[PDB]
């Protein structure tokens, strides 16, 4: 399915990038599509926090 | 009771401040292109 | 003997107050209050680009600019055709909260707020035009506007789509489509299909045709549920929904 | 049928934009068409409420 | 990155570091370089910009 | 008790330190090439 | 007990003087050949 | 007992003399022949 990456954190915002390379960027009340509601933004170690459960970050060999 | 007299001395540098920072109207700017 | 032992760890304590581990720790506190000092309060706004179309009637309503403070916003005008049309001269009302570069020729303000919430407004005379075009600043929204299209009724001194869909724009008005089986990509605006690939159409055939120097193919036609296409001397269809 | 959302506001007005590109501003008494008269307009979190019951808000993706 | 000018799209973002140097480079479609006819900074109190 | 006076002149110190700093913002640079 | 307040001269001297030397950043050179 | 701060006072300039000893590095030099 797709897998969303992150590319920049600051507090407030988290700029993602996808596997297609589509470039999004979101707040703490958004909509992401495939993953759901986001919850929590956390700036610090680089988390994100999703309704759905899932933690969104850096890609392993570029972060 | 004297802290009315306090206030009245903070308070009137602030209000003071305000009502200066009210008064400025500057003119505007126009440019000219060749 | 052991006077020098003990002058030398006074002087020792002397010459260097701070532990090592305390000056990791006196860092962590520095940076950490840098990033406290510098992080921004609630969310930043969010950066767009748009692009509007600007009516000179004597009822329409002025067009709305979104600032931010100490940001750049980038305003290109543009005519009906969509060429540039170069400025005349501008006008700025409030100059101590905000600050204009301009070249003397081109079509392209750049604008930097510096205040935070006073607005104001700006005239802009273009080349050709005998009517100004006005515009509104206001800053601090939850978005900031990196840049403004703006589409000025009249013509310009200059003065496809297809080519959009060649680039990957997606066709204006359109909507998607579903495709399955292979690499391609379509829109519908006007019941007629934009489809983006670098495959051969061979069966039903188009009405007009785009390539790209590196091969990238632009097709439109009429709409049908099935397309046969050869890849490089192979036959295969593909299986489209609607 | 019309869906107007928020492109600007200061306290007493707001400028709108619509579905249809249309744009209009308003006022705390003032009549928007589809929708009612305006009850309050909230400069701070961007709500406007609406005689209907109905919030008018910024678009989700563009906010 | 792939830059699209359409009004849709979101501009690109770049990461930096303090006292390290990030090196810009633009180039075209096709991969041949484009030269630059000008630029504006904002804020130059937190980035130092060199051009030839 | 006196603690808190202590507190509010190295407070105030910081305080003023910190709105000076929020309060300058700088104009932009334009750089024309030929 | 006054140990406290002499460590806190000593102290204060070094970490104005760490703070300080955290501060200064350089702007960088380019050199032109031909 | 006194002799920890006589001791003190000349291995305290002893010693400020050796990391300003420690402290200087010079810049290379490059001859250039024709």
């Amino acid at each position: 399915r797709i897998i969303y990456y992150i590319q920049a954190v600051i507090p407030g915002r988290a700029w993602l990038i996808g596997s297609n390379g589509s470039t999004l960027t979101v707040r703490e009340g958004s909509k992401i599509p495939g993953y759901g509601m986001v919850k929590l933004i956390d700036s610090l170690q680089g988390r994100i926090l999703t309704s759905s459960g899932q933690v969104i970050k850096f890609s392993q060999e570029d972060s | 009771q004297q802290e009315i007299q306090q206030r009245t001395s903070d308070m009137l540098t602030a209000a003071t401040q305000l009502v200066q920072d009210w008064k400025q109207v500057e003119t505007q700017v126009y440019t000219e292109g060749t | 003997e052991v006077i020098d032992k003990k002058a030398f760890k006074d002087m020792t304590r002397n010459l260097y107050p701070l532990n090592p581990e305390q000056v990791v720790k006196l860092k962590q506190i520095y940076e950490t209050s840098e990033y406290a000092k510098a992080a921004t309060p609630g969310t930043p706004p969010k950066p767009t680009a748009t692009s509007q179309f600007v009516n000179l009637s004597p009822g329409s309503t002025p067009p709305v600019i979104r600032l931010s403070q100490g940001f750049v916003s980038s305003l290109v005008f543009l005519d009906s055709t969509g060429a540039p049309w170069p400025i005349a001269a501008y006008d700025l009302g409030d100059p101590s909260s905000f600050n204009i570069q301009w070249d003397k020729t081109s079509n392209t303000l750049m604008i930097q707020a510096t205040k935070l919430y006073n607005y104001g407004n700006l005239a802009v005379r273009l080349r050709g035009l005998n009517t100004p075009v006005m515009l509104t600043l206001i800053p601090g929204q939850k978005a900031v506007d990196y840049r403004v299209d703006l589409r000025v009724q009249g013509y310009g001194p200059n003065a496809d789509l297809l080519l959009h869909v060649l680039e990957g724009v997606p066709p204006p008005g359109s909507r998607r489509l579903v495709v399955s089986g292979g690499d391609a990509r379509a829109w519908l605006s006007n019941e007629k299909m934009y489809v983006r690939t670098n495959l051969t159409i061979l069966s039903p055939g188009w009405l007009a045709s785009m390539t790209s120097a590196d091969g990238t193919h632009a097709y439109e036609m009429q709409k049908s549920p099935v397309l046969l296409v050869s890849w490089h001397g192979k036959v295969m269809q593909l299986k489209v929904e609607g």
